[PDB]
């Protein structure tokens, strides 16, 4: 499918000679479950190494900005009166008291990192208050939010989404490897690196909505803006910077004004306010929700979020410096091969299925190819008789071709038949296409 | 000064050095070591003074945890000829002055040092004994290296250096190498293991793990208490160590009354009379592990060193030599044609006698282009530069050609 | 869905995914991924 003629070594009887192959290549990546293939020709019957680059899956990851975590408080309250002169129950001292500075009263609380607040009443004066003096006399609270549940969720926003292939290197005598890059990057794998050019679009816009992640549980989407600055009534209401800050209500979380509805009423204070809960509003908008045709969703291994939306990329992917030979290699190995059957569509990016039954005595690849050498097929060969399956792309309703077909050994012929169905476009010019495309919504 | 109350024995003095066994054997809140204080002076040991309640290496050395090198310490007067002086040779120390001794935790993983005739002192390099008539050395010997030692059971009999791009550090020879050798003197950390010998790492990824072993528990007494040791009227308000070994463990039997903090009460039992001593849990102390070939072990030391490495800078930086002539350039009357065989050619430039001529189009294995000037009229020589697709192919490329015959390019 | 609604969802099939939504209801029909109809197998479903 693609040699390296320029740059080929002698891959002596039965040792290896390999050079270090240091000539890349440039070949383009396969569509979405298709494959990119590699030739390194040595000796007829002999060699034929492929090095396979099965393209995974294709997905709009998120490239998140600010975050922050919330969770669920409540407050409570100590409240200490004192009739008129008594401590610092002057009225100057009373309108004027400062809600980071404690009263006497609460010194057994000392000194502590919760979030807390104080706050000075004024109350009745006088013998049916409860006083001598007819002044107003001071009700002194202590408010400390703590946490009701032991869990907290990670509030965050995706200012780009960006695309992102997931590869699987079939390796030269071993197909352990599995890789995963963006635009205009490269990954030092083994036998040097691999490269992704991606040249149609490194970018798909933005948004402005909210996304939430409890750990182990999952995520979901706010329909809200990603807010900075804490609000009443909103999510994020109290925002801290760690989970541990959550779950322990530490001081430097950062609060909106005015939370606590305080009720000094006459026989005991009430200290009490409405908190939006997170974790309904979590479960309310779990991931597989659909915005203005965009469908977000959780990423394969649950590290984060998708966007399905409609649309198409071209992948240039580049191998450089691939060197991986052995010596054993250089004995023949014979199988034998029946066609299976024939599924799929022509001219389309899903492409057609084909299988092959396999009828091999020991390890090995195949190696079939047309008589015009356009369409090349290659499946790994076992011991005993297996089945393996192959994606191809084609443009004709019906499929009747000749391959030939050898695994290192005699040339042997393998006929293929079957028929493709047809997919409807409703709306046809010239041709369909074949490029690597992302997934989409039903509804775009 | 909790940081004095040692752990295990603590005796912080090395073998011949016993003149000053009144502070040196066990290390209390009292007296004053030589081969100790150091330790504790601020900005120097910053890795010991991180872990203050870990062994040093004279009380590894002490705890059979770490063993003493053939030739414990072959001095000076008497081995000065001797290819003794090694190992300390590629190290780049600091000892301070009236210091007659220093010692050192060699490639074997064992303890060595090096002392001076007497009444001869380290110079500031630690490399040479010099003498200074009227002066009074001291009676320990100084640390040289910055390490923290711990007790191990785990094997590391596999356990070697692995570092990348290094021909030889301190005194290993990882590889041979030939060409350039870019040497110098860098802080490398360094581990010993069971069954090892010293392990110089890359990286230092270490973790510690709490306990409730005997090692990490601080135990003291009042002096002057009362029913207690040193039952006497005191002058002044000292502390004094306690043994843990006394105190009862939680439903077993002791000798001594024993009380202490949260986690003292968990691990041994917290008595209900009056007490005989204090036990507090160890501000820092658990067990380290450090992380090599991405899987955590438990080291016997762990510390830095100053030593010489040897590193590859390059064996070749790039190679960019392209001869390629897979292209075949044909002048035609209906235009210049290129056919790139294998590497495609999107846009290309033709030069003849200053006059070009440029050209675009999708990535073809061939390319046409107008003529340039007079040359289709005149032939000669005419230069292609195209961008390829792939690498390795040269841009730069000459077409000779005869004149032609315009008459067939403008023929209707 | 025996029981609980289901809004919207996903089927993803060696790849390429396929998205529906719909108003909360006991069943959901989504349009099939790729070639998977034709050539079976198996077909995850993600649905909320
Ligand atoms: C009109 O006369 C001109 C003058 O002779 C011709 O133009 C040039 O003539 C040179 C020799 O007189 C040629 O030089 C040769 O070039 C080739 C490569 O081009 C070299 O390998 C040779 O060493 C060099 N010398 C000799 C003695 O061959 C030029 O090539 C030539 N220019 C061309 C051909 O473009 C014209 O050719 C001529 N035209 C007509 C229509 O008669
Ligand atoms: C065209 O031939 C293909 C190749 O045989 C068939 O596709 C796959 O064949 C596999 C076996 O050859 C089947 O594997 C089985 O899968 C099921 C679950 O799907 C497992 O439980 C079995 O263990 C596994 N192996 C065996 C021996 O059963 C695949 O299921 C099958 N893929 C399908 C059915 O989608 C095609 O079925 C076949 N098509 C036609 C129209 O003939
Ligand atoms: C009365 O006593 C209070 C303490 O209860 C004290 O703060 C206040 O200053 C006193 N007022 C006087 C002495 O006038
Ligand atoms: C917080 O309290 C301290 C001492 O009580 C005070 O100096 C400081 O001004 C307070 N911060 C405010 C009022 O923002």
């Amino acid at each position: 499918c693609s040699e390296l003629i320029q740059a080929s070594s002698r891959i002596t009887e039965g040792v290896n000679t390999k050079c270090r192959l240091s000539g890349t290549a440039l070949i383009r990546a396969g569509s979405v479950g298709a494959e990119a293939c590699l030739m390194l020709k040595g000796v007829k019957e002999d060699q034929t190494k492929f090095l396979k680059i099965k393209t995974v899956s294709s997905e709009l990851s998120c490239r998140e900005g600010q975050s922050y975590w919330t969770g669920s408080f409540s407050p409570k309250c100590l409240s200490s009166r004192r009739c008129h002169l008594v401590g610092e129950c002057h009225v100057n001292r009373c309108l004027s008291w400062r809600d980071n500075e404690t009263s006497a009263e609460f010194s057994f609380v000392g000194e502590s990192t919760t979030m807390r607040e104080n706050k000075c009443f004024e109350q009745c004066g006088g013998w049916g208050c409860g006083c001598f003096n007819v002044n107003p006399s001071c009700l002194f609270v202590h408010t400390y939010l703590q946490s009701v549940r032991k869990e907290a969720l990670r509030v965050f926003n995706c200012i780009d989404w960006v695309h992102k292939l997931t590869l699987e290197i079939t390796d030269f005598d071993g197909s352990v490897s599995t890789i995963d890059l963006g635009a205009s990057s490269s990954r030092f794998t083994n036998w040097g690196s691999v490269s992704l050019s991606l040249d149609a679009e490194g970018i798909s816009g933005s948004n402005s909505f909210s996304f939430i992640e409890s750990p182990g549980k999952g995520y979901a989407i706010v329909d809200e803006p990603f807010s900075e600055i804490p609000r009443q009534g909103f999510l994020g209401e109290i925002r801290c910077n760690s989970e541990s800050s959550v779950l322990s209500a530490h001081e430097s979380c950062l609060r909106a004004p005015n939370l606590i509805s305080y009720k000094p009423m006459i026989d005991q204070l009430e200290c009490t306010t409405n908190l939006i809960d997170p974790f309904v509003v979590f479960e309310r908008g779990s991931l597989p929700q659909t915005r203005n045709d965009k469908t977000f969703a959780a990423s394969k291994g649950n590290r984060g979020v998708q966007a399905f939306s409609k649309g198409s990329v071209q992948a240039d992917l580049t191998l450089m410096f691939d060197n991986f030979e052995v010596d054993f290699v250089g004995a023949a190995v014979s199988c034998d091969a029946a066609f299976l059957n024939l599924t799929g569509c022509y001219s389309c990016n899903a492409g057609a299925r084909v299988c092959l039954s396999i009828t091999s005595t020991g390890t090995g690849s195949l190696s079939a190819h047309n008589k015009d050498g356009s369409l090349h097929i290659v499946l790994p060969s076992e011991n005993g008789t297996k089945d393996q399956c192959q994606i191809l792309h084609f443009t004709v309703p019906e499929v009747e071709e000749e391959f030939m077909y050898s695994c290192d050994g005699d040339e042997r012929p393998l006929l293929v038949k079957g028929t493709l169905i047809a997919i409807d476009p409703f709306d046809d010019r010239r041709e369909a296409g074949g490029e690597s495309t992302v997934v989409n919504p039903k509804s775009g | 000064p909790h940081l004095r109350n040692r752990p295990g024995k603590g005796h912080n003095y090395i073998d011949g050095m016993t003149q000053e066994d009144a502070t040196c054997k066990p290390v209390t809140y009292a007296g004053a070591c030589s081969s100790f204080d150091v330790l504790l002076e601020k900005g120097k040991f910053p890795l010991f003074q991180s872990y203050a309640h870990h062994r040093t290496l004279l009380e590894a050395v002490h705890d059979t945890i770490i063993a003493k090198a053939d030739p414990p310490s072959c001095d000076l007067q008497s081995a000065h000829g001797n290819p003794c002086m090694k190992e300390k040779l590629v190290m780049k120390t600091h000892c301070p002055n009236d210091y007659q001794s220093a010692h050192y935790l060699n490639n074997d993983g064992k303890m060595a040092s090096v002392k001076c005739p007497p009444k001869y002192e380290l110079t500031e390099d630690c490399n040479f004994c010099r003498q200074m008539t009227g002066a009074s050395l001291k009676k320990g010997s100084y640390p040289l290296q910055d390490l923290f030692c711990q007790s191990s059971e785990d094997d590391g009999s596999k356990l070697k250096t692995k570092m990348k791009g290094v021909c030889e550090v301190g005194v290993q020879a990882l590889k041979k190498c030939d060409g350039q050798l870019s040497t110098a003197h860098e802080v490398v950390p360094f581990a010993v293991f069971k069954n090892s010998k010293k392990v110089y790492l890359d990286k230092l990824d270490l973790k510690t793990e709490e306990n409730l072993l005997p090692d990490s528990f601080v135990c003291f007494e009042h002096k002057g208490q009362y029913k207690g040791t040193m039952d006497s009227g005191q002058t002044k308000r000292e502390l004094k160590s306690f043994d843990i070994s006394q105190c009862p463990k939680i439903g077993g039997h002791g000798s001594k009354k024993c009380t202490g903090d949260a986690a003292f009460c968990s691990a041994y039992e917290c008595t209900a009379q009056y007490a005989n001593a204090y036990c507090s849990h160890a501000n820092g102390s658990g067990i380290v592990q450090i992380q090599v070939s991405g899987v955590w072990k438990k080291p016997l030391c762990v510390g830095y060193e100053r030593v010489v490495v040897k590193r590859e800078l390059s064996a070749k930086p790039i190679q960019r030599v392209e001869p390629c002539t897979t292209c075949i350039t044909k002048c035609e009357p209906h235009g210049l044609v290129v056919r790139s065989t294998g590497f495609k050619i999107s846009s290309a430039v033709a030069c003849a006698s200053g006059v070009c001529v440029t050209g675009s189009q999708s990535p073809s294995t061939e390319i046409t282009l107008k003529y340039p000037g007079i040359s289709q009229s005149s032939g000669g020589d005419i230069g292609v530069h195209m961008a390829h697709d792939d690498q390795s192919v040269s841009s730069k490329i000459v077409a000779h050609c005869p004149p032609q015959d315009p008459c067939l390019v403008h023929g209707c």
